[PDB]
């Protein structure tokens, strides 16, 4: 299917482009090298390893409808799929905890000495936990067939989906609700922009990932068929978050607008 | 004045234990590296142990490594040396010695008055041209020392230290590298050398120049003294 | 009557000295140097970065040994650095954060620094105790200390926000001659190589020369627009350079009694904050608001190079007394040593 | 009153400065240039020393 | 590397360790200018908050250390020393409201209020303070509330509503100062009418500092 293969190929380029510009911008400007913006680089790197170590091979799998390689290549590839997606979702949760520190514990965010320790801890926990959740795939504990090596083992899929999405989603929703309890106790485009950012950011993280991690558990809990076009479309809608992420997390910040216009 | 006083030890049985102690006062002790040096009765100096300023970088001589532990308590300006399995060969006067390391500094520049300890019953060898020389005031003397390795380091400075011990005193720094005189030392003294062999010249002696002169090297731990030339009136 | 007569005599004498200066101005240093071989590109590179200050560096000075350098910052820490090996030789807690200036003695025994507390604190480095401590606080200035220079271990000259300079006996802790002739407040000192003369720049854009024992200004140089931030003597002692908020640098010769050269390039829009010559006298090095140092053939006034390495305002320069290197300090909190 | 004393002081300073011997700029410039040529071989920033002489080796 | 150079590198690391442990302290302090148009109630707020060259004062209130720089002893050219304070959290500024009908002692032409507006405009719209908020105390509240009954506010301004009640007069002073801010998006002026209870004046500094620091953090996060 050449048209679908073309549209799927264009998604790769958009995820690369946006996540490259944010890495360039934070690499250049000292005014951008704040606590959240290393976490936004870490997000953009997880989105790039989603774009490169995962996207082309999932696109080819979706185009040919079959798996062309040995189980060891699936163990590597799908460890990387689950890892880089989980590193992306955990980066959203880490940025949301950092933005909570920025408002609820504002002197700890402000202080250049201790905030570097916090970036170091939270970027490390993001990547270490994303590798940890994927590691059973590198041990080959996914029982999937070499004809079509999509993940098959139900207990792993449920636990991986829970700790990679439902937990960091509930924690992100909780802390972006706290950043609307504060910012609504402190206050009693204007500071309305902070609520507009919380609405856009949760809006995207619901819209892209919730349909996927719902269907990806429902395919186990229902004992039933799912439409392949729907299940694939929600899978792509998941990867679309890695295109949207750099756009939302940078193009709304005025110092990032300037840093992008210096490249562009 | 700057001071190093040493409540120290006394008699022990051989194979026994003692804690040497050196309370510093009148200076910023927390910033100094502290050595211990010792001197057996009517013999030359042995370096014993070291601690740097941060209480890291502890070192020992192989004769005491693992038997002695060197320790410090900067909130009390105090240095310790805890001595275990004391051999008859450990019978000596022990001197606590301060040292400070930075460009142009003089380490070993002040020495504690020393404690006796007495017992019941791989490195640069440094050596000196004689056991002693006869002297009178107003003469000039050229003491000399030899190193088993070139002490002239690749950074260009040469780690030969010269000390004078006057009769019954604790040692005093004369010159910290080949040619650099300490503070409190008169213009009589002047040192020089090729890099393996060296001299200390005393240009016009005074009666206070009587005593035993030790060269020492500081290129490598273990630190090693010569057996010192006496100048004898 | 009399005040207008004296104002007319001040106008008359100002007119007489500008005519006398224009009479002895028989050439320009640009004409005299038409035959000389140009410097070419001075591609210096950062051989060390000294990276221990945690706030804006405001001043630095070399020792005569040309290996140690002092630097001071808004951190309320003054650091002596081994420039050969990046070691902090000492770090000195100042009584105040506000360090507009520091200097380091011709024998390396003493350090001085000033600030927005008008006191020049003098620190003894080579104590019998191992910690650096204050010898004197030289308190008698009426405005912030902008510059310090030791003549020797027991005499320092200082300049201030009160429009004065002062020469102190560091033993008794008091001014000995005091120099008042500016009208703007005073921003920079340099000693002549003989240390009998000095020259200071002020926010009136006059540079004034003194003899430290005569107690009085010999000469006033006034070619600048705006305001002078920086001064250095040319190494022969017969000339000095000045850096201003007028983005030009200028070279003044004492025996010519006037400006010889004007170092400007049309895209430097911004103030010079510090100046030094190189040991031959052939290079001016000048530090800028626009985050770098320019380097100038001091005889031709062509820009010979750039020291591009700072990410905030260069606030300092010093060429070593042996000529081997140039340190640069900036508001980015790092020194960089270039060769 | 005091503005007259200040103007007398300023006039006396201008007179003291006017009396100074000032030499031809050609001679002043040529001596500045001639010192600068004479010390040219002694300046490691103007004419760099080889790496083994430089204390600031990388 | 020699036995002495290894101990000199150690010393350098000991210096760095303690030099960085001092930065870990100096970054937790809040840095404030204190400015005012001469004798302007400034010294009264300094003693309330505590109870040659620049005077620096320290206080901790609700578990937050402040360093306050009374620079008013530097009589000379701000253009050559005010750039020290670029890292200030907030300027504190003082005006005695009583200054509306007093005149400046060096010429007796201009009202002390207009002299303090010249200073407020001069510090406010300056390039070093472009992101730096101003806390603005209006100091001698009681003496202004008394004096305006005796002396109408039109003695200060050619343009006023002519209302001359204390509340609309005091709010017109605040309006006249906050109208000097040429960059109301990059910096907010936190005006306060100074009062006899020490902790009310200190709490306002703590509030405006905490709110400035939150608005600085939100500008880092991209929530602004
Ligand atoms: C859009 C992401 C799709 N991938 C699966 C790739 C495909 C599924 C169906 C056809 S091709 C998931 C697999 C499950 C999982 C997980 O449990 C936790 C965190 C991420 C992921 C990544």
């Amino acid at each position: 299917y050449n048209y679908y293969a073309t549209l799927l190929t264009l998604l790769i380029a958009v995820i690369v482009f946006g996540n490259v510009l944010v890495c360039m911008a934070v690499s250049r400007e000292k005014a951008l090298q704040t606590t959240t913006n290393y976490l936004i680089v870490s997000l953009a790197v997880a989105d790039l390893l989603v774009a490169t170590l995962v996207m082309p091979w999932v696109v080819y799998l979706e185009v040919v409808g079959e798996w062309k390689f040995s189980r060891i290549h699936c163990d590597i590839f799908v460890t990387l799929d689950v890892m880089m997606c989980t590193a992306s979702i955990l980066n959203l949760c880490a940025i949301s905890i950092d933005r909570y520190t920025a408002v609820a514990m504002p002197m700890l965010y402000n202080t250049r000495y201790s905030s570097k320790r916090r970036v170091t801890v939270m970027i490390s926990i993001v990547w270490v936990l994303s590798f940890t959740i994927s590691c059973p795939l590198l041990f080959g504990l996914n029982n999937a067939d070499q004809n079509e090596c999509i993940i098959a083992n139900p207990a792993f899929v449920v636990y991986s989906s829970i700790v990679s999405f439902y937990v960091p989603f509930i924690v992100t929703l909780l802390v972006y609700i706290k950043i609307y309890i504060v910012l609504r106790r402190r206050r009693k485009q204007k500071e309305k922009k902070a609520t507009q950012m919380l609405a856009i950011v949760l809006g995207v993280f619901i819209i892209c990932w919730l349909p996927f991690f719902i269907t990806h558990i429902l395919n186990i809990h229902c004992d039933c068929n799912i439409p392949p076009v729907l299940y694939s479309a929600f899978t792509w809608l998941g990867y679309v978050n890695s295109a949207v992420n750099p756009i939302i997390y940078t193009t709304f910040n005025i110092e990032f607008r300037k840093a992008f216009l210096k490249i562009l | 004045d700057v001071q190093l006083v040493e409540s120290g030890g006394g008699l022990v049985q051989p194979g026994g234990s003692r804690k040497l102690s050196c309370s510093a006062s009148g200076f910023a002790f927390s910033s100094f590296g502290m050595h211990w040096v010792r001197q057996a009765p009517e013999k030359g100096l042995e370096w014993v142990a070291y601690i740097s300023s941060g209480s890291g970088t502890i070192y020992y001589a192989d004769t005491v490594k693992g038997r002695f532990t060197i320790s410090r308590d900067d909130p009390k300006n105090t240095l310790f040396l805890q001595m275990t399995s004391l051999r008859s060969e450990d019978t000596a006067m022990y001197y606590c010695v301060r040292s400070i390391y930075y460009y142009g500094s003089s380490p070993f520049d002040f020495w504690g008055q020393g404690t006796t300890l007495t017992v019941s019953s791989s490195d640069i060898v440094m050596t000196q041209a004689t056991s002693s020389v006869p002297v009178t005031p107003g003469e000039s003397v050229s003491i000399s020392c030899r190193s088993s390795k070139s002490l002239l380091h690749s950074n260009g400075n040469t780690y030969l230290y010269w000390f004078l011990q006057r009769p019954g005193q604790s040692p005093q720094l004369l010159i910290y590298r080949m040619s650099n005189l300490a503070s409190g030392v008169p213009d009589r003294f002047s040192g020089s050398g090729s890099g393996t062999a060296f001299t200390l010249t005393i240009s016009r002696l005074e009666a206070e120049d009587v005593g035993v002169y030790y060269c020492m090297q500081h290129l490598e731990y273990p630190l090693t003294f010569g057996a010192g030339t006496k100048l004898e009136l | 009557s009399e005040l207008d007569q004296l104002r007319q005599e001040a106008e008359q004498l100002k007119n007489q000295i500008r005519d006398a200066r224009k009479a002895c101005a028989d050439a320009t240093l640009s004409q005299i140097t038409n035959n000389i071989d140009p410097v070419g590109r001075i591609q210096m590179r950062t051989r060390r970065t000294l990276r221990g200050h945690l706030a804006k560096i405001y001043a630095m000075h070399w020792g005569t040994d040309s290996r140690l350098l002092v630097s001071a910052s808004q951190d309320g820490k003054l650091i002596i650095w081994d420039s050969y090996t990046t070691n902090k030789v000492h770090a000195i807690p100042l009584r105040s954060s506000w360090v507009m200036t520091c200097a380091y003695a011709p024998s390396g025994n003493y350090v001085a620094c000033g600030g927005l507390d008008n006191i020049c604190s003098i620190y003894n480095l080579k104590t019998r105790e191992g910690n650096v401590r204050v010898s004197r606080e030289l308190a008698g200035h009426t405005g912030y200390l902008s510059c310090c220079r030791f003549l020797d271990d027991n005499q320092i000259v200082t300049s201030s926000g009160d429009t004065t300079c002062a020469l102190w006996d560091i033993e008794t802790g008091q001014q000995t001659t005091t120099f008042t002739g500016h009208t703007g407040d005073v921003m920079s000192l340099s000693l002549a190589p003989d240390t009998r003369l000095f020259v200071s720049g002020a926010c009136d854009a006059s540079a004034k020369l003194w003899d430290v024992r005569e107690g009085m200004c010999r000469q006033t140089f006034t070619g600048h627009e705006s305001d002078i931030n920086a001064i250095c003597f040319f190494p022969n002692g017969n000339a000095f350079a000045t850096g201003s908020d007028d983005a030009t640098c200028r070279l003044f010769d004492l025996r010519a009694d006037q400006e010889l050269m004007t170092y400007s390039h049309d895209n430097i829009i911004c103030g010079i904050t510090s100046v030094s010559f190189s040991k031959s006298g052939r290079l001016l090095l000048a530090g800028y608001d626009d985050f770098n140092c320019n380097v100038w053939d001091a005889l031709k006034a062509d820009r010979a190079g750039v020291l591009a390495g700072h990410d905030n305002r260069v606030s300092c320069l010093g060429v070593t007394d042996d000529g081997m290197a140039v340190a640069t300090g900036s508001w980015d909190s790092f020194l960089k040593i270039w060769n | 009153t005091a503005s007259i004393a200040q103007a007398r002081k300023l006039v006396e300073q201008l007179k003291m400065e006017a009396n100074i011997d000032r030499i031809k700029v050609s001679k002043a410039a040529a001596d500045l240039m001639a010192y600068c040529e004479a010390h040219a071989k002694e300046d490691p920033l103007l004419t760099p020393v080889p790496a083994s002489e430089n204390p600031f080796r990388e | 590397l020699s036995a002495e150079d290894k101990a000199a590198v150690e010393r350098s690391k000991m210096i760095d360790r303690n030099l960085r442990e001092d930065g870990e302290k100096a970054a937790r302090e809040v840095k404030l200018l204190l400015l005012g148009a001469g004798e302007s109630g400034k010294n009264t707020i300094v003693k309330q908050m505590k109870i040659t060259g620049i005077v620096e004062t320290h206080f901790t209130f609700k578990d937050l250390h402040f360093k306050m720089f009374d620079v008013g002893a530097q009589r000379s050219e701000r253009k050559k020393w005010i750039h020290c304070f670029e890292g200030v959290t907030a300027i504190i500024f003082c005006v005695a409201l009583s200054d509306y009908d007093l005149v400046l002692a060096e010429d007796e032409e201009m009202n002390r209020m207009h002299a303090s507006m010249k200073l407020f405009d001069s510090i406010c719209n300056n390039k070093w303070f472009t992101d730096t908020s101003i806390i603005l105390f209006l100091n001698k509240k009681d003496l202004f509330e008394e004096k305006i009954k005796k002396s109408p506010l039109t003695i200060c301004y050619p343009e006023y509503a002519g209302s001359n009640t204390y509340e609309e007069a005091a709010a017109y002073i605040q309006c006249q100062f906050e109208d000097l801010n040429k960059r109301k998006d990059t910096k907010e002026i936190y005006t306060h009418f100074t009062c006899s209870t020490d902790t009310k004046n200190v709490q306002f500094v703590f509030d405006a500092v905490t709110d400035v620091i939150i608005k600085n953090n939100l500008k880092d996060c991209g929530l602004f």
